């Protein structure tokens, strides 16, 4: 399975951005897709996970009023694979939000480790200056 | 009349290969299709009648089947004596139109 | 680590299969040609479990149900006409003169009938349509029936009605019908919203050519379905959103005389003309047809790229093939559908299209030869009220695509309806590793291995358990019982007397699947697992049988001493 | 072992009557349609017409504007007469036997073909 | 009666108008017996002439003591008395079995 | 199918559905065959043994089915309380 | 025959509503029609008799 994201982008403070994740070769509906951000000055942190099957969302406590997550509907290409997309939009950029935003496909459909990110994209470089 | 077409217009093959010829009717003909073989210096010979029944004395290798406007003749284990012009004919409405003909080459 | 084979019975798995389905009729007698008696009464409420996470691949163009319907309708048609009168003594030379009025369409034919009394020869007069009457000489007055010299003509009993009735097909025990619930489905491809139904929706077996009359309509937009879309000579089934209306009338009023053939058998024929000789003028609202052609050529330009699209009439030839053919009122119409396809779109007279139609009584149905049916005439006017529901288009070179009203055998009249349904054979047995030693039906089919292993009960409960239709049903039920006893004997030889879930204690080799229990009992459906261990199924089964039962049996044999 | 042999002139000029005779060897004429067919160069085989038995009902390819007449001359010879022959009518003409009965091999098919005679214009 | 219920069990398995008819009768008998075996199986009572199920007798069906249900009443009278509620009993047995099985080991021993 | 079902049902009523060799609680009545195990297991074929005790065999079947299985199967239900 | 008498039974028998009866009726009609079917029909003799 492959996850492909758009290229880097530069914005000013107070702007807003939306970043898109495109998925091929795996069933988008089954697994939760979650966003992890690599900060420059602190290291990586968890943003949140979305479940396309019910559209359910769960976000880390620091970003309830900062990021809203949405998702596209899968288009089947064969019986057990499909292509699809997700979108996360951030409002009100500061300098601290410069960093690399990654997608990740979840490990398991059920069990104790469904939430965890497993399969990663290349990462999108967001610059705020 | 009912226009009949077939594909390919000609193909090359060696001894022992399998050949497939598709005959397509412009209108439905049920199972009333016949397959004929033509050689130079000789009159046409009947291979298949009613689209799936081999004529008496026809070699078993010749297999033909289909229904509606779509039919296929499959020749398995091509023999040197089977290089000839194959044609399909309808049987429902008169005149029973024939087809362009596929020549099987070495 | 310490994993053992466990056998699960009732698994929600399936594979494509072809079988004979049971025909069911709406509960709601009339001796209707497709016999009601043959078909069982429909269930009052159908069940449609909305299978979630299941994305099955459907293909209308390889669907055994359509061919099964063709065979079944042919069989029912032949059986319905079996006990009716056979017009053997009516091939007599007919002295025919043109009826003094259409012109020449109806012929006043005299003939000598020699009844079974065998001491009289009765000269009788009857009217026959021109299509059923052919010359036999250079004498302009001598004719015969068109197809009575190379066929046996069966008269349809007047008491048999030809009114369409919705017919359902219901799965037998051991099989399932998967319905595609999508709205823009293109016939061939994956379906994202799948359900399971015991029976299909009401299907009217309407017999017609070049055009599909009555039935279901598309929900989102006009849908154009073809197998390849470029080989040509492949029916381009067109389903519409809005239905145009074919009002059709035969103005002429006729009287039906009867002529004795034998004790209790009669030939029903046309007595004389009441009223003026008019023509059958089918009326289609031009504006509505305009709109429909627009909503079709747009989709065709979308599919075939922006080429000029020309709707031409069918190629010339005999009326039966070229012209559209209704089954309305018990009289077989043949309508010259030329005005409907006479347009070039690219990118004013009248408001109603009047299609002339000719009535034919002697017919050759199902594209057969050597058999023929005579439809007796109907007294009074016939006033149809049909609904345009679909079209059948066929393609034929300056950048213009030529579409013509074409079609095929009657199978293509049912691919337009049975395009959202597939028949699947269920194989309830499966194996999986565990740590131990010795919703509705398929509702969890798309669920993971875990939480689908808790619903085998319903699948196991509901999966298993006269005349020509009778013999076929007997063979089907015997085959189903065979399958069931196959499963039960496999469970018995595996030491699972009565346990949907029975642990074996056979070691779980690591050459079959190397995945751990967490990655085997989650992250996968039963379909993916059954596909995965497909090759090893025989080996695993052998190990479950040979390695244990024998040894366990010998051991228990050695325990009492 | 029924064999069919065509005979007649190999060159007929435009607009006279083209006359061919098919002779049946091996067996006498029986109740099967006896058919004249042709193959023009570069064209598919085109049915010309047929006659039933030893004198009886006939039928002819409608798209010939009634230029064709077929009749039986001898219990083992029948004949084709084609009027107003033109240059388009150059072809190899065959006579053939068309079966009517489904209890024998070749039902509704030209089971028996003759060698064929090339007629030009 | 509850001792003589195994003699009433070995006698559930014994073209032309005597063509389809006889074969239909045999397939009928077979189908009935297979259905009854399936019924006992899904309830988990396979191999048992009588089986004991978790379901509590609701007592609304018949507020009668075992001294009167099992003595003073032949099986016919019992069937007439409880005929109306049979569907409920079967449903209870089914669901009860289901719970008695999925929650027992199917999850603990998975 | 009928024959296999007949055999399996007969094993079922006897309580031996899952066993090729099953041991029952019927004591051997000497009137059926008053012969030692050496006189049976090393002297006779199965054909000879089956012909010898046919009517007696029907008696054994009705005893295994009627009393042993049923008496051992009803007692259990009244001895689990 | 293997008749077994039933003890302590009282059943309400009612002929004139026995499926057995109409079953045998259907059967006799079916056998008679099937047996007669292949035999010669007598249509020719309807010719007038002196
Ligand atoms: C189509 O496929 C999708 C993807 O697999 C399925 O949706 C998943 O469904 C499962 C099962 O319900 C979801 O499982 C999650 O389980 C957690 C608890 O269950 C685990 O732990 C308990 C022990 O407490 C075990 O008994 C159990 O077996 C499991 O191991 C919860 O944390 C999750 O709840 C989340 O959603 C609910 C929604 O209301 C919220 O309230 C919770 O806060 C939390 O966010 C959850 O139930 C799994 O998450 C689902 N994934 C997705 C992507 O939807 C579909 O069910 C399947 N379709 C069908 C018909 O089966
Ligand atoms: C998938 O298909 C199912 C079954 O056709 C749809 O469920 C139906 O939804 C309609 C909406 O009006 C209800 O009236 C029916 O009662 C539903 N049927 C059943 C059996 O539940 C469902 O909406 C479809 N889902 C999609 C396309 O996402
Ligand atoms: C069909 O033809 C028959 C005879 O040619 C017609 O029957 C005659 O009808 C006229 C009508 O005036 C009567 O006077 C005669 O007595 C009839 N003759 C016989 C012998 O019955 C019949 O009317 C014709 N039918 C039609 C519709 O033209
Ligand atoms: C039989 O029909 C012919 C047709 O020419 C007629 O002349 C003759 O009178 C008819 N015979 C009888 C007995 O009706
Ligand atoms: C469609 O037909 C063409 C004919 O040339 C063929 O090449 C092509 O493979 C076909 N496509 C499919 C999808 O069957
Ligand atoms: C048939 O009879 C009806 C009687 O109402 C009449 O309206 C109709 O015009 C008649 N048909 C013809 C063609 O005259
Ligand atoms: C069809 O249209 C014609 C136009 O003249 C009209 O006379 C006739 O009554 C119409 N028929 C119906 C059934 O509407
Ligand atoms: C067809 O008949 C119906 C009968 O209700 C009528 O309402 C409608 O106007 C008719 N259509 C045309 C095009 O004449
Ligand atoms: C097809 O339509 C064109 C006009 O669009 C016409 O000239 C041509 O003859 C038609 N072809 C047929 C009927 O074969
Ligand atoms: C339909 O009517 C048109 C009117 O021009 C005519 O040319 C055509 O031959 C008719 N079609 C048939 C099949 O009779
Ligand atoms: C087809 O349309 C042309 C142009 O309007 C017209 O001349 C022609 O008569 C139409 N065809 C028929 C069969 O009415
Ligand atoms: C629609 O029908 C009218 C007559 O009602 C006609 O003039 C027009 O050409 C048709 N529309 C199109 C797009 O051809
Ligand atoms: C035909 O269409 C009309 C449009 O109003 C509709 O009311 C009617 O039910 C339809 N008939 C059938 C048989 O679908
Ligand atoms: C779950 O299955 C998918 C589909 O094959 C695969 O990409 C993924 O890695 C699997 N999960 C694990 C943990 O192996
Ligand atoms: C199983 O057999 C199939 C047959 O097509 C083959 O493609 C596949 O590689 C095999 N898988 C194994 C041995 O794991
Ligand atoms: C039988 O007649 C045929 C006619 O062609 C002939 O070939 C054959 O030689 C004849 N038989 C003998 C023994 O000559
Ligand atoms: C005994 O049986 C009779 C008849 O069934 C019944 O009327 C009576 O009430 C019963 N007595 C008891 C104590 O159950
Ligand atoms: C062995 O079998 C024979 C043959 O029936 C019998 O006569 C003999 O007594 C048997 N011997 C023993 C020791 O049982």
């Amino acid at each position: 399975g492959q996850l492909v994201q758009s290229g880097a982008e530069l914005k000013k403070p107070g702007a807003s951005v939306k970043i898109s994740c495109k998925t091929s070769g795996y069933r988008f509906n089954f697994y939760h897709i979650n966003w992890i951000r690599q900060t420059a000055g602190r290291g990586p942190e968890w943003m949140g996970w979305i479940s396309p099957y019910s559209g359910d969302k769960n976000l880390a406590p620091a970003f309830q009023d900062r990021v809203i997550m949405t998702t596209d509907t899968e288009v089947p290409v064969t019986s057990f694979t499909s292509t699809g997309a997700a979108y996360m939009e951030i409002r009100n950029l500061k300098f601290d939000d410069t960093g690399t935003y990654f997608c990740a496909k979840g490990l398991l459909r059920d069990g104790s480790s469904t939430w965890l990110p497993y399969l990663w994209g290349q990462g999108t470089l967001l610059t705020v200056s | 009349d009912i226009q009949m077409t077939q594909s390919p217009s000609s193909l090359s093959a060696s001894v022992g290969d399998t050949v497939t010829i598709t005959c397509q009717a412009r209108h439905a003909v049920g199972k009333n299709l016949n397959w004929y073989q033509q050689k130079p210096g000789r009159g046409p010979q009947l291979l298949i009648y009613m689209a799936s029944s081999r004529h008496s004395g026809v070699p078993s290798r010749f297999r033909g089947s289909g229904s509606g406007r779509e039919f296929t003749l499959t020749i398995n284990n091509l023999q040197p004596e089977d290089f000839a012009t194959y044609s399909c004919q309808q049987g429902y409405t008169y005149p029973w139109t024939f087809g362009q003909g596929t020549k099987v080459e070495m | 680590e310490k994993l053992w084979v466990t056998v699960y019975y009732g698994v929600p798995v399936w594979k494509d299969a072809e079988t004979t389905l049971f025909c069911a009729s709406d509960a709601k007698e009339k001796h209707n040609v497709w016999a009601t008696h043959a078909c069982v009464p429909t269930d009052p409420n159908p069940q449609e479990v909305v299978l979630e996470n299941v994305t099955e691949h459907f293909n209308m163009w390889k669907n055994n149900m359509v061919e099964q319907m063709q065979t079944d309708i042919i069989s029912l048609w032949d059986q319905s006409l079996k006990p009716c009168v056979k017009l053997t003594p009516l091939c007599v030379t007919l002295n025919c003169k043109d009826v003094n009025a259409e012109r020449g369409e109806i012929k006043n034919c005299s003939f000598n009938i020699t009844t079974e009394l065998r001491d009289k020869v009765q000269k009788v007069y009857a009217l026959f349509y021109k299509l059923d009457v052919v010359p036999i000489d250079n004498n302009n007055t001598s004719y015969r029936l068109i197809s009575c010299d190379t066929s046996v003509i069966t008269q349809a009993c007047p008491k048999i009605s030809f009114e369409p009735i919705p017919i359902h097909y219901c799965a037998p025990a051991g099989f399932a019908i998967l319905k595609c619930n999508d709205k823009t489905f293109n016939g061939k491809g994956p379906c994202k919203n799948v359900s399971t139904v015991q029976c299909t929706h009401g299907i009217r077996p309407v017999v017609s050519t070049q055009l599909l009359l009555n039935g279901s309509l598309a929900e989102e937009e006009v849908v154009i379905r073809s197998d390849n879309f470029t080989n040509n000579a492949k029916t381009i089934i067109v389903q519409l959103k809005e239905s145009v209306e074919i009002n059709c009338t035969r103005p002429n009023n006729y009287t039906r005389k009867s002529i004795r053939i034998g004790p209790g058998r009669a030939f029903y024929t046309m007595g004389e003309i009441i009223g003026d000789i008019r023509q059958a003028h089918c009326n289609i609202s031009r504006a509505k047809w305009n709109d429909t052609l627009k909503q079709i050529v747009i989709k065709l330009r979308e599919q075939f790229e922006n080429k000029t699209i020309v709707f031409n009439h069918s190629s010339g030839g005999d009326p039966e093939i070229v012209m559209h053919s209704f089954n309305c009122g018990g009289e077989f119409f043949y309508c010259n559908s030329t005005q409907l396809f006479n347009s070039t779109w690219n990118n004013t007279e009248g408001n109603t299209i009047t299609l002339p139609c000719r009535i034919k009584q002697i017919i050759n149905m199902w594209q057969r030869v050597g058999q023929a049916m005579y439809a007796p005439p109907i007294r009074g006017q016939i006033r149809c009220s049909s609904n345009i529901t679909g079209l059948l288009l066929t393609r034929d070179e300056n950048g213009t695509e030529i579409f013509r009203p074409g079609g095929g055998d009657m199978r293509d009249n049912w691919r337009s309806e049975l395009y959202k349904y597939k028949v699947v054979k269920i194989e309830p047995l499966g194996v999986a590793p565990t740590r131990c030693k010795r919703r509705g039906f398929l509702g969890a089919a798309g669920s993971t291995m875990g939480a689908a292993s808790m619903t085998l009960t319903v699948q196991a409960r509901n999966l298993l358990s006269l005349g020509v239709w009778g013999i076929k049903q007997l063979q089907a039920r015997v085959l189903a019982v065979e399958r069931y006893l196959r499963d039960q004997q496999l469970l018995g030889i595996w030491g699972c007397s009565g346990k949907l879930i029975c642990t074996t204690a056979v070691p779980w080799n690591a050459s079959w699947s190397n995945k751990s229990l967490d990655r085997i009992w989650n992250n996968m459906t039963w379909m993916e697992w059954e596909r995965e261990i497909d090759n090893y199924t025989s080996e695993i089964y052998t190990l479950i049988e040979e390695s244990q039962n024998q040894q366990e049996k010998n051991e228990q044999e050695l325990l009492c001493l | 072992q029924v064999q069919l042999q065509e005979s007649g002139p190999g060159l007929v000029k435009p607009s006279e009557t083209l006359s061919l005779t098919c002779t049946v060897s091996g067996g006498s004429i029986d109740d099967y349609f006896w058919n004249w067919v042709r193959q023009p160069p570069g064209k598919p085989l085109e049915c010309i017409g047929y006659i039933f038995g030893r004198g009886g009902g006939t039928k002819y390819n409608p798209s010939l504007d009634n230029r064709v007449t077929i009749s039986t001359d001898t219990p083992n010879q029948f004949s084709l007469k084609l009027r107003s022959v033109t240059v388009a009518d150059t072809a190899i003409y065959y006579c053939a036997r068309w079966n009517l009965y489904d209890d024998d091999f070749g039902y509704n098919s030209f089971a028996v073909w003759g060698r064929g005679v090339l007629v030009t214009v």
